[PDB]
């Protein structure tokens, strides 16, 4: 059964095919950089405004700052010199892009041709220049993944060396090894061409092997390859929000705290019923105009800062569990082909065993627990004593919790609410891991399904029937589903987190008493903006606030509980309510048609109807944690007053 | 041909239903007692059944019912079974993995 | 959860059920009255206050059990007064109790034939029983006759109240009661004279009579919800509610008189540490408050008890369908639906029905929703605001206006929408057009899965429909409480800091400014929740509940189980390591159908558990309506 979403799968794709796919992407990216940079047009050259602050184009911004572009000035004619440099930037993002689109469209077609010399290119066979490939390789890596890994690597360094010319000629910036100011970046893209250049080369000489992607390399080397890159989105997540909260990076992001932002829907000046524009509120703006939302009160650099963490970060974790989810499927393939009793390879054979991935998934789930029960404890706890239910103040909560001294280092200000944050982070990462050991090496059969004899035989089958009372979402795919929904839990501690919020306790800076005393009795030089519960009354100010925000959250709202009506256990009712549908839509008939209604209502089937409802509760949860980290900051440095002294 | 299910195996999920043609209706269910515990199992009407081999080839059954009996006798569970070894684990003593 | 079936009982086994719970009844009746008794004549400090109690208390005011006066002195008499009651109900419910235990057990002495009270029980029913059901009608109604006049002798000779006929107090209530005893007796002496014919309910009947029953009763309880609803806002109820504004109420969970950490300091002078904080009645609107608790609760009580009622019926039909019963039913109950035709006919006559005006009403509230947000650069002025009920309509709603259209249109398509699911009980209990179109037929109440075929047939049975009728009404019965808290039910963000959100008052130049829009509601109700820790419980044990109902409503129950064998292996390794091969502690996961059922129990329990925060909060609607933007 192929769909429409299987007809791009890699199992139909060849090498070519994907490098062609690759550059087409690479291309219709630039060409998506040329809009963002068009749209980061404040005043137009031309010598009229611009472009009304994107948020794709707010998150650009500090790195373009960075860079000699994108200058943080109100001065118009250094604006449109920002405005100049970016629009042409933008055309050579646009050529760029052409090309490469065009490279692409040669390679999806498997006819490389060139214009001026009527030569065909072998894809299995070449050298990658004229003369430098015969100076490095002598000729191409012969048809192995393995073999392919040590030209990347030159071809990168190649790229890190071009970015630092880049910055020395166009972009102006000398490489000197200070770190704390700009001019470093090309020294170490210098640095690590060099590096790079060498591992290239060894890699070349010496081709490291894990002889298990190469044969199928279209999945197995595309799930190892995604789960390390979304690991690696993960780890630059973490990188940014450290980096972008340092003085070195100050000058490029607290500025935008200190210049203020006409976003598209951000609201607008509002006239009367009656404006004869031949009353109107804040007059001095044009009619239906955006008002100017003020950084500093917007806490602009930490929006934008959190836009990007939590966009690489929740990217990496997507990536990490596609990888695994595709490592399933690869897996799967293999033990149906019975090419997984044939691996031999330390990533396969441990796993082999039964009993080995019993004692590690019991190790998860018992790590899970503990840490899990431990830290819900905690919260519910303190939840009960500052709401002083059962007749319990804050003094026996775990204020006194802090992370250990020699932990503290890597936390603003040392409380519970950062010991409860990293044990969520452990507790929501194993339970993610839980299923994510279900996929890899549970794929075939589990030992229930091993006792009980069922194997499972597809990577997208529903389920396996009533049998046993149960059945249900065994296949990987579903497994997958529940770990992304059992992610979402992370996910959100992080989004949370870097917005600032009391994770230790659900209702903190409620009109209780003992919720308002917690920062008295915790000694915090920071006010997080509120506990679990009332973040969604604290920060849905400004959501409600601004009506483009409020759109949003409908969207997502819609967009969740419609995913509830395909994730439920209804698909059988649906069903037969399509064919009472079907029914009477033929009932039409007889009400003058004279055509028959050869259309019968669909209704998706259950490994579809998970992937809409995943799809659907993600798009949902995370369109609205969009409005979480956009509607600002708001963390104030003042400790609150115990409400009686 | 002669395609066969066994009920002792076959636990009621009726893939075969949707690997077969509707024009013939060869797979059918048949209940027995409780659904949670088993209950229905799933049946080939010899006669509207003819070669098609749809549903092995699939290779969608989980329990392994679907069997397919050939003209010399010979009953095939799965299309392509993997080869049974004889498993023992590997540990380098120098190796990390020891 | 099948403990009590129908077919395990017999009807003595019924009486004695409900008996016994008749009995608990008038226990916890006395329980509340005991909680609500302000002073003891003790004179020590009582029951500070209880929804069950504030819920109560108008009734006991018209009742003149207790009373709403300012006096110590009135108070300490009102609680004897209280007292008293309470243990009359303790002891009666006792003996009920004693009779309820009695007839489930077989002890007494003639079921089949008896005598009830036989001075005069030759006089009535010639001094026999009512052998059958049919028989049995006559003299029920005739005790509830007796009822009814028991309660107007003690209205008279024990609560003091006169016979007058006027419409406008108690003695109402007195002159009625004689009035429907009068009435109930003649229904009954009539139905003595002449059994029913609805034979259906006269074969084996328990399930079927139960769920027609339970039927009635449901639509009766949301007949009296709505009744309720409009007599407590009439003037002639508002001397025992509009008083519940007047007065100031100290219910548990309030926040205390908070208390300094250097303390032997405290917030609230002369009120002792941890005290709770008095409220006054006019910030919550007590009486609004009380009625809507009141309401819902009646009209949420009658929507389950409907869809009950239809779930049971379908378990008797799927059960005269497997027999070959079905197909000889006299009663016309069972005529309309046997044909199979008209089944489809009906069932896509309320689903096209339902969609219409559906769609229709969502329409408006989304278009509602736009034209507030400015989205597409859409006014104020290209809103729905010229659209309102009729003049010819307009004398059933008060402050006529797109909220009140709206909400008549929610409510509908949401009863049509559950009707959906209740037809689908009710005709596609054995056969569906599907399922015969298919080849396969359904045998049982719960069968959930039928397996993955034609895609998958989950939630087929009659049962899981029941699920889905629940799920789906509760977005009527939420439609309900928003509109009887006040909410904005036409748009989505009415009240709100945007654009033309207050505009709304100054465009329909509403008497009555309501609370807010969908979206806005929750914030501006969990602004005083969270003031109360109680409430704000509450919010959170709803959620917990609510979420948690998720793992077993999700197509996952496989995946539990085999997780439930990982985690068993793991705990038997564990336990046969640090401790000498104790083996046990298999992991239960509930069965897709026990998944469905605890699933919907989860989710309507702390859905509604979080409607009661709605309902308690407080009404916080104010007459002065909102001005202009400009
Ligand atoms: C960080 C870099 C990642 C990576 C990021 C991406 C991204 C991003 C894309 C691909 C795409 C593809 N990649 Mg990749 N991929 C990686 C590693 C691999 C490896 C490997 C190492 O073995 C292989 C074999 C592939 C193979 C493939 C194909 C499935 C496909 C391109 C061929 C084709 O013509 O598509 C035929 C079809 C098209 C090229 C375009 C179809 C139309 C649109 C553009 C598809 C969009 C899908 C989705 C919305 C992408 C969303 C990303 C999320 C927003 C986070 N990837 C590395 C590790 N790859 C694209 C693909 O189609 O994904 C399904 C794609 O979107
Ligand atoms: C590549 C596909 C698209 C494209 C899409 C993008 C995207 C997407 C972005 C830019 C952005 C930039 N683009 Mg471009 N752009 C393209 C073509 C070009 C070309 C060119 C002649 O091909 C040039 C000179 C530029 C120029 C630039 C700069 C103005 C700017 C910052 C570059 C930089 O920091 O790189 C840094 C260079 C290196 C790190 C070395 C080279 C790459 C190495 C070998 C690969 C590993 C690093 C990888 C990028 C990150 C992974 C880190 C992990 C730890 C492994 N674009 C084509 C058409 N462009 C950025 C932006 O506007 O920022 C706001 C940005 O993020
Ligand atoms: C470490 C570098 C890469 C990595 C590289 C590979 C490679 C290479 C292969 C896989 C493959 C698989 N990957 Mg991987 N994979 C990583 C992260 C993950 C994570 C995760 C969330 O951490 C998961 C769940 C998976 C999932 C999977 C499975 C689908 C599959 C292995 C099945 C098996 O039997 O394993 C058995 C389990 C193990 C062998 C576990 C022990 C791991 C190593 C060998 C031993 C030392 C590490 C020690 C236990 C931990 C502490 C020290 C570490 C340095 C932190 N990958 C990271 C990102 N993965 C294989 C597959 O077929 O892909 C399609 C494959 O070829
Ligand atoms: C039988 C169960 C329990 C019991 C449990 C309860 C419960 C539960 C409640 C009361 C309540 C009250 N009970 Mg008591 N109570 C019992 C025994 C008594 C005795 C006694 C003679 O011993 C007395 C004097 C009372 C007196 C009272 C009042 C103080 C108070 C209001 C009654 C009133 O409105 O009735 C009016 C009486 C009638 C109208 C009699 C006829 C009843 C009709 C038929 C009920 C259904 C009507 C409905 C519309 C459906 C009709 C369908 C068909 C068309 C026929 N109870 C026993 C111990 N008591 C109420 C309360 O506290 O209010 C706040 C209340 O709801
Ligand atoms: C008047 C409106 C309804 C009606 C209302 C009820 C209600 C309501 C109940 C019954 C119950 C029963 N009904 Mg009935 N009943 C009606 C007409 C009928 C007819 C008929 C037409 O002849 C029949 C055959 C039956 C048949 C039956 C039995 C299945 C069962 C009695 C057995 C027993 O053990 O219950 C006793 C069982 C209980 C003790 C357990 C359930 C009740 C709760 C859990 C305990 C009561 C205490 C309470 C929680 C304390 C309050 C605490 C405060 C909230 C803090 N009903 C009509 C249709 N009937 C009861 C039963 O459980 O049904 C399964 C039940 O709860
Ligand atoms: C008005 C009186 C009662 C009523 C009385 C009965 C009786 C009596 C029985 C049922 C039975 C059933 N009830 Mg009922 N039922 C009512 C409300 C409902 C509702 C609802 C509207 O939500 C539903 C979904 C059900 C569900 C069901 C089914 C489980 C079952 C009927 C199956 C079938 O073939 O019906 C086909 C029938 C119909 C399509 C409707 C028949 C209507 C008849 C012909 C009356 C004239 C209709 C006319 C428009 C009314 C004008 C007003 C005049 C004053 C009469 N009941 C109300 C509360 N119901 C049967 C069962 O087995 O119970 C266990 C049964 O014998
Ligand atoms: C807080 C609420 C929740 C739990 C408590 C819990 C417990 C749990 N579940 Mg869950 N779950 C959801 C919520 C909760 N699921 C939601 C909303 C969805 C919708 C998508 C969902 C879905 C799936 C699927 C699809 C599968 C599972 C499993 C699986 C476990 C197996 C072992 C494990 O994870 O150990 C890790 C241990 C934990 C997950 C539990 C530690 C306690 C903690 C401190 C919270 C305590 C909450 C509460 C107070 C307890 C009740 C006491 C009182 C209130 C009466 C396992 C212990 C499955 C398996 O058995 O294998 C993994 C499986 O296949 N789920
Ligand atoms: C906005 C949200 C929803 C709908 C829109 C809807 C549409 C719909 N569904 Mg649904 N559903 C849930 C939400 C929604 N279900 C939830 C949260 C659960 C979890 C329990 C759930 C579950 C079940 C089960 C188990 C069954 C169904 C059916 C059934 C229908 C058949 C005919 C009917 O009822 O029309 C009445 C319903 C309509 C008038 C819907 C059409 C306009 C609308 C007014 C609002 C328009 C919203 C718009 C389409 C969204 C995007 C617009 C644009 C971007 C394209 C049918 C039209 C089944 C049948 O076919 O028979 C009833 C069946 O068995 N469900
Ligand atoms: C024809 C349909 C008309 C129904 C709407 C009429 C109306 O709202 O009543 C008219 C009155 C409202 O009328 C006025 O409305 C005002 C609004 O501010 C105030 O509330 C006034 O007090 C009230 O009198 O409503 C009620 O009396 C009942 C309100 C709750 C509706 C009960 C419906 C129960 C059905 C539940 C089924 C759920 C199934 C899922
Ligand atoms: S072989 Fe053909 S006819 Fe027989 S069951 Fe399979 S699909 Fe149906
Ligand atoms: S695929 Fe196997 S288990 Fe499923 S119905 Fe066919 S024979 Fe039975
Ligand atoms: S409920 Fe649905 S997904 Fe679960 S076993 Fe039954 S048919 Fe399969
Ligand atoms: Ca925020
Ligand atoms: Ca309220």
């Amino acid at each position: 059964s192929t769909k429409w979403y299987q007809i791009f799968d890699t199992e139909k794709l060849d090498d070519e095919q994907v490098v062609g796919g690759h550059l087409a992407l690479l291309g219709v990216l630039g060409f998506i950089m040329g809009i963002y940079y068009i749209s980061g047009i404040q005043v137009f050259p031309w010598g009229a405004p611009g472009f009304h602050d994107n948020w794709f184009y707010l998150t650009i911004k500090p790195r373009m700052v960075s860079l000699g572009i994108d200058t943080y000035s109100t001065k118009t004619a250094d604006l449109e010199a920002a405005g100049a440099r970016l629009l042409g930037w933008a055309a050579f993002h646009f050529l760029v892009g052409s090309v490469l689109i065009f490279g692409g469209w040669r390679h999806w077609t498997h006819n490389l041709t060139n214009p001026f010399t009527g030569r065909c290119g072998n894809f299995r066979d070449f050298r990658f220049l004229g003369k430098f490939g015969d100076v490095v390789f002598n000729g191409t890596s012969a048809k192995s993944y393995k073999e392919a890994l040590g030209p990347h690597a030159v071809y990168m360094s190649l790229l890190f060396l071009g970015w630092g010319i880049v910055m020395w000629a166009i972009l102006g910036f000398a490489p000197i090894p200070d770190f704390q100011t700009i001019n470093s970046e090309t020294f170490m893209s210098f640095v690590f061409a060099v590096i790079f250049f060498a591992l290239g080369i060894y890699w070349w000489n010496n081709p490291p092997n894990a002889a298990i992607h190469l044969n199928d390399d279209m999945k197995a080397a595309f799930s190892v390859h995604l789960t390390a890159i979304g690991y690696i989105n993960i780890a630059l997540g973490c990188i940014a929000f450290v980096a972008f909260q340092q003085p070195s990076f100050a000058p490029y992001y607290k500025e935008l705290d200190k210049l203020v932002f006409y976003l598209y829907g951000e609201p607008f000046n509002r006239v009367s019923f009656n404006f004869v524009e031949q009353a109107k509120e804040f007059a001095d703006f044009p009619a239906y105009a955006i008002l100017p939302k003020s950084g500093e009160a917007f806490g602009m650099a930490r929006v934008v800062t959190n836009l990007i963490v939590f966009n690489h970060i929740i990217c990496g974790v997507l990536y990490v569990f596609a990888g695994v989810y595709h490592g399933g499927q690869y897996l799967l393939k293999i033990q149906l082909n019975g090419m997984y009793n044939q691996i031999k390879s330390i990533w396969i054979t441990k796993g082999r065993d039964q009993e080995v991935q019993v004692k590690i998934l019991g190790t998860v789930m018992a790590l899970c627990f503990a840490t899990m029960l431990s830290v819900y404890a905690v919260i519910v706890w303190n939840t009960i004593c500052e709401l002083n239910i059962f007749g319990t103040n804050i003094t026996m909560s775990f204020y006194w919790l802090k992370p250990l001294p020699i932990f503290q280092w890597m936390f603003a200000d040392p409380s519970i609410n950062d010991w409860v944050m990293a044990h969520v982070i452990t507790a929501g990462s194993l339970f993610s891991l839980i299923a994510l050991v279900r996929i890899a090496f549970f794929a075939h059969t589990s030992p229930l399904w091993d006792d009980l004899g069922l194997k499972k035989n597809s990577y997208s089958f529903p389920c396996l029937g009533p049998v046993y009372g149960g059945t249900c979402g065994v296949s990987i795919q579903d497994q997958l589903w529940f770990a992304m929904l059992w992610g979402i839990k992370g996910l959100s501690a992080v989004c949370w987190y870097i917005d600032g919020a009391w994770i230790a306790s659900m209702m903190y800076g409620v009109p209780a008493a003992d919720a308002k005393a917690w920062d008295s009795i915790a000694h915090l030089h920071h006010h997080y903006t509120s506990g679990i519960f009332y973040y969604f009354w604290t920060e849905t100010v400004t959501i409600f606030s601004s009506s483009h925000l409020s759109t949003i959250l409908m969207i997502g709202h819609l967009v969740w509980f419609i995913s509830f009506a395909v994730w439920f256990e209804d698909r059988g009712s649906r069903l037969e309510g399509a064919d009472i549908q079907t029914r009477t839509i033929r009932w039409l008939g007889k009400k003058f048609l004279n055509r028959d209604v050869n259309f019968r209502f669909p209704v998706l089937t259950i490994s579809d109807s998970k992937l809409a409802g995943t799809f659907l509760y993600f798009g949902g949860t995370f369109m609205l944690v969009f409005l979480f980290l956009a509607n600002g900051f708001y963390q104030t440095n003042s400790p609150l007053p115990p409400p009686v002294s | 041909k002669h395609y066969f299910i066994i009920e002792n195996l076959c636990v009621g999920c009726g893939l075969c239903l949707d690997k077969c043609p509707p024009k013939v209706n060869a797979i059918g269910y048949k209940f027995y007692g409780d659904v949670q515990e088993g209950g229905f199992r799933c049946y080939i009407d010899q006669a509207a059944c003819i070669s098609c081999s749809a549903c092995f080839s699939g290779d969608e059954c989980p329990s392994g019912a679907l069997i397919e009996v050939l003209p010399d006798g010979e009953v095939l569970d799965f299309s392509y079974t993997p080869p049974e070894r004889l498993d023992f684990d590997l540990r380098f003593l120098h190796r990390f993995h020891r």
